[PDB]
């Protein structure tokens, strides 16, 4: 949840400190949304 | 070990061992004496030494 | 000539997470990687020594003995920068550990998994979600004191759980509690209670050590009788009457031939394991400590 | 082959093997790239490695 | 600053052979000599584990750890290339010995006699009129196993004669004379005749084993007394709700720490000294492998 709303947040309220980018992996979608098909 | 039952315990240890350092093999070492007034004294030299301590390790 | 292991951090650092890695200046870290790029989690103890799995003395200390060891360089909220430790080098090497132990220059000093909690010992990384866990440096004099004291404890605190009536918890703690070396007093803190089947970081050793000694008389006397030949070493006559004399009677027929090598090859292996530990896997010699700057040049 | 009073779910992941796409816009990224270096190995008596 | 060894053969091998010799390519020998030049007959570790006399494998151990280690590295028709190995280098290293394991990544490796076979280790150079035979490198735990394995046929086989029972010396060799593994299992070559290096080793086990009989702690054989009939594990499936009476005569007396802690002050210093008998040899710390192409990265 931390990872998911850091990404969310992060690219919004930037674009407008420190850019240390954060590295995203689509491997685990299930893993990050928590839902399983 | 010739008489042991007096001393407990303590008295187990023998000696111990270190390792003062490496030097050159295939050259071994050479005789030399020491300078003091009084006598000879025999003494061995070794070049090259590279020191390389041990701490002591026990033998029994 | 260039040794650097450089880790990225994932997400910046807070202040407060600067300021507690800069006491850990010059403390020394195990590597799980060699590669000069490596994982922020590689670096830690936190892999053996987690809330998750329960701690055992051995997991540590045969993961310590295969494992790079790095000195911190330099700390920034982007990155760490790690020296790594390689034979054959000098080294420069702060002293900052939480439980704190005097060292002197020409001492050996010994790593070994820390006994005390883990809070002393940890960092938390709040950031990124990883517990940097510090290894206890140690001389050796002291390395080998507090952890014969700790083991010993450990038995007497169990042997009076399962009786009452075996040993007095209060002569336990007088002897077991303080640690002197060389003019300088230290206390060590045992753990409160022993624990239903495993105390945490201990009894790893413990039910080793307790199965090896009993293991062990049996043994050693099998041995011997088996051994003796035409050419026997001559101290070999000599330390048969050493032996107590009630092990002496022991007859090996009681045990069958099955038996009697599984009790040695069971031995065997706690044995030769056992010995390892005894000696605390690395080792570091000391050349000069200057206590009012806190700063040794070790190789 | 009667039903307990209690039924089940169940998980289970599975693997993929993925052929991707990676667009990437133009001149997004800038490199500085430096001049190499040399250095020899000293000498195997049949071949010199650098 | 530079390391290399050619091995000038004196007449040309077969194209058969050297075509065997090509496949133990990166493979670890022993050199009797560090020179730029060597000879053939220096080479391998064939003088010491000849065809004509009985092979003590002890008196090889002893031998793998005084001579240099050289890792083959090209074949000639009329040249070996090998380069000898520093103390403070990083090695490339290929997999091949005919005894199959499968090494895992950061594994300490460590270097052995034959023992699997004679003939396996050895790649029979009849042009030359010699056989140059390899050492045998494992992944160090199942190393360590196997020289347990040795030490005690000697004392086994010794105990037990075949004359006097045949099925005794069948459920001995069923201990010792394989070795397990994941999935697979290894015949070990013993000796028809124990008289070898072993025998002088054991001297000196059963010296330190009389030693410490003698200052075995009492408490830590009451927790084993109480533990194996009160509670149950996998460490005391060994010792059944019957324990043996040695151990019932030896502890009667109370407990004191304090003549406790002396007893196991002495014990911590000959465990020390006593592994240095346990390496018996060269150790190989692994910093990486790759599985498809067989080859570890070796210091």
């Amino acid at each position: 949840n931390r990872g998911l709303y850091n990404m969310v947040n992060e690219y919004s309220q930037r674009l407008g400190v420190v850019i240390a980018g954060t590295d995203v992996f689509l491997e685990q979608p299930c893993s990050f949304l928590q839902e399983a098909f | 070990y010739a008489v042991v039952q007096p001393l407990h315990i303590e008295e187990l240890t023998f000696g111990a061992v270190a390792c003062l350092g490496t030097f050159s093999a295939t050259d071994g070492w050479r005789r030399s004496a020491f300078n003091y007034r009084g006598s000879s004294l025999p003494v061995v030299e070794i070049d090259s030494f590279y020191s390389n301590v041990s701490d002591w390790e026990v033998i029994l | 000539m260039d040794l650097k292991v450089v880790v990225s951090l994932s997400s910046r650092l807070y202040t407060d997470e600067i300021a507690k890695m800069q006491q850990r200046i010059g403390c020394i870290l195990p590597l799980a990687s060699t590669h000069g790029t490596q994982n922020v989690q590689g670096l830690g103890l936190g892999q053996v020594y987690s809330l998750e799995t329960v701690p055992d003395y051995v997991s540590m200390y045969n993961y310590l003995s295969d494992c790079t060891l790095a000195v911190l360089d330099e700390v920034s909220v982007d990155s760490l920068i790690l020296t790594k430790i390689v034979p054959g080098q000098t080294y420069a090497i702060k002293n900052k550990y939480q439980p704190f132990f005097q060292w002197h220059g020409t001492g050996s000093l010994s790593v070994m998994p820390p006994v005390f909690g883990r809070e002393h010992a940890t960092v938390k990384l709040e950031s990124n979600d990883v517990d940097i866990v510090f290894p206890m440096v140690l001389p050796t004099p002291i390395a080998e004191e507090v952890l014969q004291k700790i083991l010993l404890f450990n038995v007497y605190s169990r042997v009076v759980m399962q009786a009452p009536g075996n040993a007095d918890m209060l002569d336990v703690h007088m002897h077991l509690g303080s640690v002197s070396y060389l003019g300088h007093h230290y206390e060590l803190a045992l753990p409160e209670v022993p624990g239903p089947l495993g105390l945490a970081l201990l009894d790893n050793l413990s039910l080793y050590f307790c199965i090896m000694v009993t293991l062990l008389p049996r043994a050693s006397m099998r041995l011997v009788r088996g051994l003796i030949r035409h050419e026997h070493h001559d101290l070999l006559n000599l330390f048969q009457e050493m032996v107590p004399d009630e092990i002496a009677r022991i007859d090996l027929d009681d045990l069958s031939v099955a038996d009697d090598l599984s009790r040695m090859r069971v031995m065997m292996t706690y044995l030769q394991s056992l010995a390892s530990l005894f000696n605390l896997g690395p080792r570091l010699a000391t050349a000069a400590y200057s206590q009012e700057t806190l700063t040794a040049t070790c190789w | 082959k009667i039903h307990p009073g209690v039924a089940m779910t169940v998980v289970r992941t599975d693997e993929i093997l993925s052929e991707n796409i990676l667009f990437s816009s133009r001149a997004s990224t800038s490199m500085f790239i430096g001049t190499p270096n040399v250095s020899r190995r000293e000498a195997r008596v049949d071949a010199v490695t650098f």
